RNA sequence: UAAGGUGAUAUGAACCGUUAUAACCGGCGAUUUCCGAAUGGGGAAACCCAGUGUGUUUCGACACACUAUCAUUAACUGAAUCCAUAGGUUAAUGAGGCGAACCGGGGGAACUGAAACAUCUAAGUACCCCGAGGAAAAGAAAUCAACCGAGAUUCCCCCAGUAGCGGCGAGCGAACGGGGAGCAGCCCAGAGCCUGAAUCAGUGUGUGUGUUAGUGGAAGCGUCUGGAAAGGCGCGCGAUACAGGGUGACAGCCCCGUACACAAAAAUGCACAUGCUGUGAGCUCGAUGAGUAGGGCGGGACACGUGGUAUCCUGUCUGAAUAUGGGGGGACCAUCCUCCAAGGCUAAAUACUCCUGACUGACCGAUAGUGAACCAGUACCGUGAGGGAAAGGCGAAAAGAAC
RNA sequence: CGAAGGUGUGCUGUGAGGCAUGCUGGAGGUAUCAGAAGUGCGAAUGCUGACAUAAGUAACGAUAAAGCGGGUGAAAAGCCCGCUCGCCGGAAGACCAAGGGUUCCUGUCCAACGUUAAUCGGGGCAGGGUGAGUCGACCCCUAAGGCGAGGCCGAAAGGCGUAGUCGAUGGGAAACAGGUUAAUAUUCCUGUACUUGGUGUUACUGCGAAGGGGGGACGGAGAAGGCUAUGUUGGCCGGGCG
RNA sequence: UACGGUGCUGAAGCAACAAAUGCCCUGCUUCCAGGAAAAGCCUCUAAGCAUCAGGUAACAUCAAAUCGUACCCCAAACCGA
């Protein structure tokens, strides 16, 4: 059965990834929340 | 963005009241217009879009004035 | 023209294993541990200058770091260039 | 300004090998020193191949706290306790008792 | 050292960096097979290499 | 500052060092890969690809600098179009991004309460957005008061759950006046005289006093139990030091400290003192903020829900007087009193703690206390935003059990 | 000369409780009278951990299938070698992309992991292994679409979009056969090739783009004909005479 | 012969027939539903430069960097604990 998750590492990357969080307000906003957190991977880049 | 250059008449909130009195939330525009006005010092037309208050208070005034007004807040025409 | 400073830099170590051994022995080609940022034209130069060989031609490539455990913790090598460099015929290197 | 130091003769205050006497062998970061002859421990070591260790039960020296050794005046007959100052602008130790200058 | 190699020429202080890195060069070659028992040398001269820089730092421009 | 060192799990190896460039600590420097505002262009962050110029070359190539955008100012250039302007190319200066809370402004819910619900409440709360500062905002009466007077703003206690507002329901809720904290007033709308007169900012110098390493720093022995004494029992001594912590059981006198007394080559905060740069004080004459005040229509803010509703703000349409004048005194008028709007600046008392140091606790002591005493925002879960654990203790000493 | 805590015993109070003491424990406890509360648990399909029950029960994951000999070993139904048997064969074979990221190869170890055993393993530990001018990416070009100087628009945030600049799943130069490693190969070696760049040359002599034109450059279905891959038979060559 | 393999050696190596869904074929025939773009590539000149550069001609030499390359890939290695 064809379940939910399909990996593709480009589209993970386009979706996810830094670039796109940082070309938006809200991405960059999640970013900033992120590192206040204390995440050690900030985002889905490798 | 809906400012009238001239007298800085932004968009401002408020209410519809029915005669139920319901509070709705509604803007209030500025009545802008973009209009041509003749610069005799400089003889050209200086396009702004103004208020009809804008319009009045540059003919109170003179356009230069209104000009250079609009010059020292920083403001292009 | 590669600078003499940076030459010196280049190059990390020889390479000791079977293959690297045969390669020596038939082909008259030594493998080198060298700089991650080393391109081929800097190491054969290196390769000239410092143990002082013709070099016919150098092959590189990326050895990827093993994931190891020390206990519980998890934990990378680190990756490193390895090249092949090709000497010419009659080159005896020490 | 560490009152005790490696080539000391010192006495012990407490322990085991309490009123005994040795030099300083060598004093470390914790706050410890090895004393030559005082205090002794049986360690059993493991054999090794490499590094020509037969190994056995050795008997070597522990080590023991500072605060429990004491610096001892061999004019007095007794530990001391030990005072800086500064003679010919260089700072020297010196017992508490009897005032001399620790040489 | 750094008091000894300030007083010389940039120059000087030139290749004796070059001889230096040399040096590092030929002991980490020997470290790399079964020849260098003397590991310390390594540390000193990448520590030499460092201070002779840092002198020409302060010769040109400082 | 030193006789010991080369961070930790974590030993070892190879070494350095011992009276002074070992190590350690502090000031000022140097170096500071790539990604990231990221800024030479691009991009699937930590990668890809340039251009220009200056130097070198063993002539294969190297090196190293510069090259974002916007704003502002300047220079040169430059359309339709004659002049111009738009535009264009350079140059200089500034900005950009991140950050706990507090602060001002722009937008702005609903659950809920009203024992239903729509006005109302929740609440200008949550949240989103912009901007700033160490605080911000406010601030020098077109203010109150009541025929007596007060004298800018802010904050605290009262006034008072009063007066009011209110499907006169639920609820909301002042002010006057009083007591305090702290107190400071100035400039431009403009020209005359006199000319460097107070004050403020940047910036050197000097003094004082912090801060960033440090230094000295008192006095105890015997004996019994015991694995060990700091305990018992004796007899002593210090105390401007009996804070606290450690040391083989509970130590004023074993150690580190503590009281107390001192310390800075260098950097730097704050006070005054002083030099330089800009800034103009005092005097006389005036001048005295117009699409403004008011008004109509619509909204919002004032405790005040349009009500008999003063006052403030303005989206809309109007629109004075201008000191012989105008504003306010809670509809409105008359009298009196009181103030001078339509330009600005301004310390203090007030708000907060991502962070630093010191000290305290009828606060917790491993299912508690932070989610996290432990390599935890980790493992693990989730496409992602996001969620998110468990897990402390040998012994005084590894003497961690040779054979 | 043994604190709290743990665990027995005895006594005692109307009760919540209290006192004493043996063993264990190895360092803290605390009268009295006051003071303050995270002050008392059997229940909340309460929360966390531990451990039961069913129960040594069901199951051990395709009904493609095993058997024997030898080996190694502490031990072999399962591992290695051998000979039989059986199953797949438009796949249950071979080679890639995507995705994974060392699982590859060698030695070594069998606690845990493997639904049993395990000497074996995609498990543990150590070492080794990925070689390119011509394969792919990068690179040049663009599609859908994305971003977008100025710009237009919008309370703010931001929206749309020009010039541009990104974006393959499409267009764009070039390599084949054999041999080799325990593990790489159109990458190493052997042979035989090709490409498009510079630089220098001699020979010639109109070169030059952000522009013009051509080209690249394109659908479905159908029909053949010519071919090759590949296969069959014969010939040939080597071996065979059951 | 370390029973894994290593080194030497090496005959013939033709013909016919059959034959793809692969190639000629981005072709041809036909149909209507009428079938990317841009560069590389060829060519034309403009501003320009002018007896220089640039172009094509062979020949010589140098050049081709960087990153990927193990292994699984209808699966015990990817998505399904």
């Amino acid at each position: 059965m064809k379940r939910t998750f399909q990996p593709s590492v480009l589209k993970r990357n386009r979706s996810h990834g830094f670039r796109a969080r940082m070309a938006t307000k809200n991405g960059r906003q999640v970013l900033a929340r992120r590192r206040a957190k204390g995440r050690a991977r900030l985002t889905v880049s490798k | 963005s809906r400012v009238c250059q001239v007298t800085g008449k932004r968009p401002v909130t408020g209410n519809n009241r029915s005669h139920a009195l319901n509070a709705t939330k509604r803007r209030f525009l500025p009545n802008l217009h973009s209009h041509r006005f003749w610069v005799e010092s400089e003889k050209r037309f200086v396009t702004l879009r103004v208020s009809a208050k804008g319009m009045r208070v540059i003919d109170k005034k003179g356009i230069d004035t209104v000009l250079a007004e609009l010059r020292a807040r920083g403001e292009k025409y | 023209m590669i600078r003499e400073e940076r030459l010196l830099k280049v190059l990390r170590a020889p390479h000791v294993s079977e293959k690297a051994s045969t390669a020596m022995e038939k082909s008259n080609t030594i493998v080198l541990k060298v700089a991650k940022d080393a391109t081929k034209a800097e190491i054969k130069a290196a390769v000239q200058k410092l143990f002082e060989v013709e070099v016919e031609v150098v092959n590189t490539l990326v050895v990827k770091g093993k994931v190891k455990r020390h206990g519980q913790r998890i934990g990378r090598r680190s990756d490193w260039k390895k090249a092949y460099v090709t000497l010419k015929e009659g080159q005896n290197l020490d | 300004a560490a009152k005790i130091r490696r080539d000391d003769e010192v006495i012990v205050l407490t322990g085991k090998d309490k009123g005994k006497r040795g030099k300083v062998k060598n004093v470390l970061s914790s706050g410890k020193v090895i004393v030559e002859g005082i205090n002794l421990v049986k360690k059993h070591q493991k054999p090794v191949p490499a590094l020509n260790q037969p190994g056995g039960i050795v008997e070597k020296e522990a080590a023991i706290q500072v605060s429990n050794v004491a610096i001892f005046n061999a004019a007095t007959g007794k530990a001391d306790r030990v005072g800086f100052r500064f003679e010919d602008g260089k700072k020297v130790r010196f017992f508490k008792s009897n005032s001399e200058t620790i040489k | 050292k750094a008091k000894e190699l300030r007083e010389k020429s940039v120059e000087e202080l030139n290749t004796e960096l070059l001889n230096l890195l040399r040096e590092q060069f030929n002991l980490r070659m020997q470290a790399a097979s079964g020849q260098l028992q003397q590991s310390h040398l390594l540390k000193q001269v990448r520590r030499d290499v460092a201070r002779v820089k840092t002198l020409l730092n302060e010769k040109a421009g400082a």
